[PDB]
């Protein structure tokens, strides 16, 4: 709905970023099964399952790992180590969800600037 | 047919052809003196 | 096979630009609401700004002939491509039809029409044929993946050709030729379903009630 | 030479189906279409007796080669075009001849087939790939 | 470059114009050109140089167009031929066709006191120049030596003329 | 068909007047002839 990409910002840590700004160092995470310290040219194998596994998300180059901030609506940062609930578990939204997402998205761009040639 | 026509169409808008036709053309003038001046046809524009 | 293209096969169409002695890579795009125009999405400097891939996907239907085409039209499974074919091309995000407009917006060009998205398949308008770009191709052979195309439009009889112009790139229908790369994205053959797969939409929970979101759309 | 052969009945296939697309929406094959569909249809017999020949006895080259090239697109095309035409020569009385023509290519098709099932173990290679081509042409193989 | 020119308006110009003769119809509008356009192809019958084939075209896209225009714009016209008709030259097979038709399909705008429907009804100034050129023709006629062809051709001329114009036709002149 | 599918392939068979990009037109491109006509300098060859 804000075509905003999440990203490790120097001076705010995670946050929201244009899609001007994002580039692979600021914007680029990974899914890991635990915090245990190629270009396959095909469909590759199944890895990651909806509901099933349960993800932690890595930030590539920092490192720092996704948690909640400590006292719900709990704030969201990169920490070094981070807790042990830290496991985020994914649903695939449906077609209509999303299409109605990038919809708002567009209608929202255009009546905006339309409402500030 | 439908398909060359249309491809037809899109290359000359009937403007242009209806501007070739409108050029004024050079015609022979019978001269004052009696003796005719007849354009050169062969490096004019002629109703060909 | 891995090299071979077959319908039901999402794929997108990327060209090749020399701009400024660079060669920039595009990906054919349209938008569903508000603008039904073809663009391109530039997918080159994609190191320091995300292409949207999102718009680019495009589902190749169907695979016939242009006799059966013909047929088709007079009458009114994972089939693979073969050069000199009439394709059919679905936008995966709008389930709209890529057509050859016949409105035109080219200043440039005369004869050059448009590129868009349409509602319905109806006509020879949305079908595409099929060219080799090089000899070693021949008329009949299965096109595979990373072969240069040769896109005609059926009704038209003009190229998916791309106009530079000043460093402004656009598609549109027109008599000069461009070769088009057809770069899988996802592959038919993928019934198997409750993985997470690239480019689909998400929710990311927390606990079981928590989820990742934000205060606002409002910008 | 095998792969040459091929080729050509490929393309000789393509042209074939393309005749049947033509006179598809037809309702009778007039005089010069019957001519050339019955000479079309002696060549493809000689070029179905030509392949039978190389892999007959059985020769296990020529029979992998045979599975790995584009045979089986040609057979599944002239399923296509016998399904559809045996059941549209039969309606007209004037076209006997040219269903008897199509019914021994049919034949010569099938026997090499049978051919190329020469030496086959249970659970083949070669008779997972015809029967994946049959199921690919069900509903002609079904008509036929 | 005269023969040039007539080429190419026997050959492209006029026979467009006779095909498109019912475009002309309902032309009220522009009846100023179509005046000038009817001159100027009239003037083209009475040619010097022209061949048979190039004199029959003018000639049949003289009649289509005439054939389809209203009274109210061939009076112009048919003035000039009320000097040209009684002479019966050569050039008087054509004319003579052209009134005929024109007389015979437009009958009741002269005839009918009330008018031929939307065409409405004549006036004071076309009764006259349609019986100055019956009475032209008629006495023109009576002098000459008989030609079955100029006779056949006249005959009907002067039939459609005297059915077109109203018995008691008052000539106050 | 096949005239005509040959030279929309190749677009200068139409010459320059009816080029997609930098065409003026055929009503321009005549108008240019009879402006070469007119002038003996840009069609006759070189005195020497």
């Amino acid at each position: 709905t804000t075509g905003h990409y999440l990203a490790l910002t120097e001076d705010q840590g995670l946050l929201l970023q244009d899609r001007a700004k994002s580039d692979t160092k600021s914007t680029a995470f990974s899914f890991r099964a635990s915090k245990e310290i190629r270009d396959i040219e095909g469909m590759g194998v199944p890895e990651i399952k909806y509901g099933d596994s349960v993800c932690f998300v890595q930030h590539i180059a920092s490192g720092l790992w996704v948690t909640y901030k400590a006292q719900l609506k709990r704030k969201v940062i990169l920490h070094q180590e981070g807790h042990m609930d830290d496991g985020l578990t994914l649903q695939r939204c449906q077609r209509e969800e999303s299409q109605a997402a990038r919809i708002i998205r567009n209608t929202t761009a255009l009546f905006s600037q339309f409402v500030s040639t | 047919a439908i398909r060359i026509r249309s491809i037809l169409r899109s290359l000359v808008p009937t403007e242009d052809l209806v501007g070739i036709i409108s050029i004024p053309l050079k015609l022979p003038s019978l001269n004052k003196d009696g003796s005719i001046s007849e354009p050169d046809m062969a490096a004019n524009f002629c109703p060909d | 096979e891995i090299q071979f293209l077959r319908t039901e096969d999402e794929v997108v169409l990327q060209c090749i630009a020399n701009i400024h002695k660079e060669q920039r890579k595009f990906c054919l795009a349209a938008e569903g609401l508000g603008n039904r125009l073809c663009f391109l999405e530039p997918t080159s400097e994609a190191k320091y700004v995300p292409p949207d891939l999102c718009v680019c996907n495009f589902v190749l239907e169907q695979s016939l002939s242009v006799r059966a085409l013909q047929e088709m039209l007079a009458n009114t499974g994972h089939r693979t491509l073969l050069y000199g074919h009439a394709i059919l091309l679905r936008h995966s995000f709008s389930g709209m039809y890529l057509t050859c407009l016949t409105t035109s917006r080219s200043q440039t060009d005369k004869l050059a029409f448009d590129v868009g998205l349409r509602e319905n398949a109806t006509g020879e308008a949305c079908w595409w044929t099929i060219h080799p770009a090089s000899k070693q191709r021949s008329e009949g052979e299965k096109v595979r993946i990373g072969d240069d195309l040769i896109l005609v439009s059926v009704s038209s009889e003009r190229y998916l050709h791309l106009s530079v112009s000043n460093g402004n790139v656009q598609v549109d229908a027109s008599f000069m030729q461009t070769l088009w790369n057809v770069h899988p994205t996802c592959s038919g053959s993928s019934i198997e379903e409750g993985y997470l797969l690239g480019g689909h939409v998400v929710r990311l929970f927390h606990g079981h009630d928590e989820c990742l979101t934000i205060p606002s759309t409002d910008q | 030479v095998i792969i040459s052969t091929v080729d050509y009945l490929l393309r000789l296939q393509e042209s074939i189906s393309d005749f049947y697309w033509y006179y598809s929406g037809k309702d009778i094959i007039d005089e010069s279409g019957q001519h050339n569909f019955s000479k079309a249809l002696a060549v493809t017999k000689q070029i179905f007796n030509s392949l039978t020949e190389y892999i007959q006895g059985p020769c296990i080259g020529n029979q992998q080669s045979l599975a790995h090239s584009r045979l089986w697109d040609a057979v599944v095309g002239f399923l296509h075009v016998f399904a559809n035409m045996q059941m549209k020569l039969s309606q007209d009385s004037s076209q006997i001849e040219l269903l008897k023509e199509l019914l021994d290519l049919l034949q010569d098709m099938v026997v090499m087939l049978l051919s190329l099932l020469e030496g086959n173990v249970v659970n083949g290679t070669i008779g997972k790939q015809m029967v994946d081509t049959l199921v690919e042409s069900s509903t002609n193989v079904e008509m036929i | 470059a005269a023969l040039a020119l007539n080429r190419y308006l026997c050959s492209a110009v006029l026979p467009l114009l006779t095909r498109c003769a019912p475009l002309f119809a309902g032309t009220e509008h522009y009846t100023s050109l179509i005046d000038s356009t009817l001159q100027t192809i009239y003037r083209l019958s009475k040619g010097r140089s022209l061949t048979k084939a190039q004199r029959d075209t003018i000639e049949e896209c003289l009649l289509a167009i005439c054939n389809h225009l209203r009274p109210s714009m061939l009076q112009q016209l048919l003035r000039r031929l009320v000097f040209d008709v009684p002479q019966l030259n050569e050039y008087c097979k054509m004319p003579l066709k052209l009134l005929t038709n024109h007389y015979e399909q437009c009958w009741k705008y002269y005839c009918l006191p009330s008018g031929w429907g939307s065409y409405g009804l004549a006036v004071e100034e076309e009764l006259h120049l349609t019986e100055k050129l019956f009475w032209g023709i008629f006495d023109s006629l009576s002098h000459k030596k008989y030609d079955p062809d100029l006779f056949r051709m006249a005959l009907p001329c002067l039939s459609a003329i005297a059915g077109a114009l109203p018995p008691d036709y008052l000539d106050t002149r | 068909s096949v005239v005509v599918k040959l030279l929309i392939r190749r677009p200068e068979c139409f010459g320059p007047a009816l080029r997609g990009e930098g065409g003026n037109g055929l009503l321009a491109a005549m108008q240019g002839a009879i402006k070469i006509s007119e002038n003996p300098a840009l069609d006759l060859p070189s005195q020497g």
